[PDB]
RNA sequence: AGCGUGUGCCUACCCUACGCCGGCAGGCGCGGGUAACCCGUUGAACCCCAUUCGUGAUGGGGAUCGGGGAUUGCAAUUAUUCCCCAUGAACGAGGAAUUCCCAGUAAGUGCGGGUCAUAAGCUUGCGUUGAUUAAGUCCCUGCCCUUUGUACACACCGCCCG
């Protein structure tokens, strides 16, 4: 704790958001390591603000979902610090850098849009902003591994550091990577 | 109803207790075994009231002539437990319009009168 | 589909397959050994607390809810 | 270590297996047919656990001025099915804690406290800090 | 005399109404006050029981 | 460890031995969770295992212990039929033997016409629901 | 842990700690309290956790029914209710549709008050655990805003042809 403000036990100093733009709504700690995935936290005020939230906390928060789930913070914060420890497992590294990693590769680049047309309506292509970008990827990536959970043997924190695993270098493997490019292919026609 | 099989022939023992036996004591030592229900019902009932009722019972039991069935007895006390004083009589029980009649076999023990005397209809949906 | 149909007593050759196996896998939890093999679960646990032994697997963490263990401490 | 110096669970686990050594603390001939709980699923899967309770409620008591098994029940009461209904409170057993309660007492671990409650004997409460020391001492870990 | 004429009347919607009228219906038992709903409303500022929030 | 049995058969039912022997037992009429639980612990088993494991005779054990519970510090209190009535009993009704009494006591008050019995013969209810708007289908 | 609650009452009656008996349900003996004094440091519940189970409508689920124990009441049968056992259903994610919602908010989660003799799946608050998500706009819907049209004015749910 002194010398440096690890994670449960992980360093915050050296993981680089490696994707320009996207630099920033992910939030590690360009000096905010903390110590745990769960905060006080008042994000929604602003419209921004949930920006400054720590991209942990944040995939921590949205894996309680599901009315029965709801609320479980400290159910989220024992699966997320289980999954970063398996993670890390699996291929040394920071299972931080490997968290950010997966939500920079998932997020959709492009989308499509419902735009009116007239009739037999059509999409249309059109870029993507970073936040979305952001909020997509955790969305994916969490009801990736909520969805794997569910009739198998396995846990959530085992499912969560595969389809983060698999998504940090994009395996494709992953439920939220096929979904990403799924909603790219999409946008790109439509244009 | 006395000497060797003549009438008898239908047996039938309470709690591990025989009808013989049953229909010898009091109700007090009946009530005693096990029923829960119909014993508190009494002992709350107390005091107890169906007084006329049981003497209009024996009454028209011996009235009767010496061979079956003879002429009723009519109530409205749904609540009555059946204990083994009862037995063999006939029973006009109330049900809002209609007074069924109705003999208690020993079997009834426990029960309430009310168990006798259906209030509702079945109903009907299609007919 | 998916039905499991799981083998619950040890079968010998089936104790060998553990040993000369999981040593194997860098991941091994409840499931691992039931997909791979066709272990009960409930007897998937109790190889699981054998195999701690002095190990071939190792403890990282055993969360109550969840035992998560390592291959076993090689080169 | 005093007995709140000890974690909950490692203190309970280890004197309830002294108690077990001891061999004397009595123990209502049932037991292995009892639940523990009307809101109790099943009864308690060692059968053994009589002695956790008892260690349980020894350490309970040495915490508090005086206590008893309404309490208790409640303590160990959980949270009932109601099936169709929402599910509410419902206070565990009081053959299992009373009979707890006199049976420590025999061993001198608690005694009538004035003003109703059981409280913790002097002579109890040098036995739990005594074994309390004994957790601490096993090992770091 | 006419032992006829009375059944339980201890407990229960037929044990009690409104000091105010009769009515057996919506009746307020707590703090003793024992009106029916309707008229505590149009007595509850006599009463002394004011609106603020 | 060993093997061996799957299929077992008690007291004309049988019993999938793979199963968990309390789980495993709860097939057999009569035999609720609650009771093969207490039943086993009575009859020494280490809890810790699958019905299809075990001996023959353990399964004795559990069979006797099963029919003649009161002898064996189960209480009456847990027991299906207490208070018999014919008999005044208390009992613990088993295996075929539950449909069979089911019979019998609707019978019972199919004879004496009771409006229950009446219930049960037309094929309605007889705890004191409203047959309005439900069990309708 | 928190909002709240009580007897000594418009006419019959309170909240109840504690000892004992009973597996339970509950039974029984006490003793305080017009209460910031006592019940109640409301030692709640989610939750947290060391185990078991192992993805089988199974231990998910608790329907229906049978027997039985007790409580309220003079009276419960048409179960007031509660428990104990047994019997152990559909349901393995919900079409057309559609409600509500921006921060202690949605959602989980227990508690207390009203009803009340007895009886909560209700309503009506309260704390606890606590997110995802717009941060705007007038598209649909609803209502008021101009301008405009109107054979309407009981006002479009209006005034019409053979």
């Amino acid at each position: 704790t002194p010398d440096i403000k690890l994670f449960g036990k992980w360093s915050t100093d050296d993981v680089q958001i490696n994707d320009i733009s996207l630099q920033d709504y992910i939030a590690v700690k360009e000096k905010y390591a903390k110590y745990l995935p769960h905060s006080a936290g008042r994000y929604a005020a602003k419209r921004f603000r949930k920006a400054q939230c720590p991209i942990v906390e944040r995939l921590t928060n949205s894996m309680m979902m599901h009315g029965r789930n709801n609320g479980k913070k400290l159910m989220t914060v024992r699966i997320v610090k289980h999954a970063f420890e398996i993670i890390h497992l699996l291929t040394g590294e920071n299972p931080l850098q490997v968290l950010v990693n997966a939500i920079i590769n998932s997020g959709p680049r492009e989308d499509s849009t419902r735009i009116g047309r007239a009739g037999t309506v059509r999409r249309q292509a059109v870029d993507v902003s970073p936040l979305r970008r952001v909020n997509q990827a955790i969305w994916l990536l969490c009801t990736g591994a909520r969805e794997a959970a569910f009739r198998n043997i396995k846990t959530i924190a085992e499912c969560l550091a595969d389809e983060l695993i698999n998504a940090a270098k994009g395996s494709s493997n992953s439920y939220a990577i096929k979904k990403k490019d799924e909603l790219e292919r999409v946008a790109k026609s439509n244009r | 109803v006395e000497q060797k099989k003549k009438r008898t022939f239908r047996k039938f023992t309470y709690r591990g207790v025989d009808l013989d036996q049953l229909l010898d004591m009091s109700y007090e030592q009946l009530m005693q075994l096990y029923s829960a229900r119909q014993r508190r019902r009494l002992s709350r009932g107390l005091r107890r009231k169906q007084h006329s009722l049981l003497k209009r019972l024996r009454k028209a039991k011996k009235e009767a002539p010496p061979m079956e069935k003879p002429e009723v007895v009519k109530t409205h006390l749904r609540d009555m437990i059946i204990l083994p004083e009862m037995v063999g009589s006939m029973v006009g029980v109330y049900n809002g319009k209609t007074f069924n009649q109705v003999e208690i076999k020993p079997e009834m023990i426990g029960h309430y009168l009310g168990e006798f005397s259906i209030t509702y209809k079945p109903v009907k949906h299609g007919r | 589909r998916d039905k499991l149909n799981n083998l619950v007593l040890f079968d010998k050759a089936t104790y060998d397959k553990l040993c000369k196996e999981v040593p194997n896998y860098k991941l091994i939890t409840p499931a691992v050994v039931s997909e791979r093999l066709k272990i009960r679960g409930s007897l998937a646990r109790a190889a699981l607390q054998e195999l701690l032994s002095k190990g071939l697997i190792k403890l990282v963490s055993k969360h109550r809810a969840q035992v998560i263990y390592t291959r076993n401490t090689k080169g | 270590v005093t007995v709140k110096d000890v974690n909950q669970q490692e203190f309970v686990r280890a004197l309830a297996a002294f108690l077990k050594k001891s061999g004397k603390l009595k123990v209502p001939e049932w037991v292995d047919t009892v639940k523990l709980a009307k809101h109790k699923e099943l009864a308690p899967y060692d059968e053994n656990w009589f002695y956790t309770r008892a260690a349980s409620t020894a350490r309970h008591l040495y915490l508090r001025g005086g206590a008893g098994v309404g309490s208790m029940t409640k303590i160990y009461g959980g949270r009932q099915r109601n099936g169709v209904m929402p599910s509410h409170f419902s206070r565990g057993s009081k053959s299992v804690a009373r009979r707890v309660l006199q049976a420590l007492e025999g061993l001198k671990m608690v005694e009538k406290d004035q003003d109703w409650g059981r409280k913790l004997t002097p002579q109890g409460q040098r036995d739990l800090d005594r074994i309390a020391g004994q957790v601490a001492a096993a090992k770091k870990k | 005399q006419q032992l006829y004429w009375s059944h339980p009347r201890k407990f229960g919607q037929g044990s009690r109404s409104c000091r105010v009228c009769s009515n057996r219906h919506g009746l307020i038992r707590k703090y003793g006050l024992n009106m029916c709903r309707q008229c505590f409303r149009q007595y509850a500022k006599d009463i002394g029981f004011i609106k603020l929030d | 460890p060993e093997k061996f049995q799957h299929i077992l058969r008690v007291l004309n039912t049988n019993i999938d031995g793979r199963r968990k022997i309390a789980f495993a037992i709860t097939a057999i009429k009569g035999v609720g969770r609650r009771y093969a639980h207490v039943v086993l612990r009575k009859a020494d088993i280490d809890l810790t295992k699958r019905a299809g494991e075990l001996t023959e005779d353990e399964v004795e054990r559990v069979i006797t212990i099963m029919q003649n519970p009161r002898q064996y510090k189960i209480p009456d209190w847990f027991l299906n039929r207490q208070k018999d009535v014919k008999d005044g009993k208390y009992s613990q009704v088993l295996a075929n033997g539950l449909d069979n009494k089911l019979r019998e006591d609707l019978e019972r008050l199919k004879k004496i016409r009771a409006h229950r019995g009446l219930r049960h013969f037309w094929g309605l209810r007889v705890r004191g629901q409203h047959t309005k708007t439900t069990g309708r289908r």
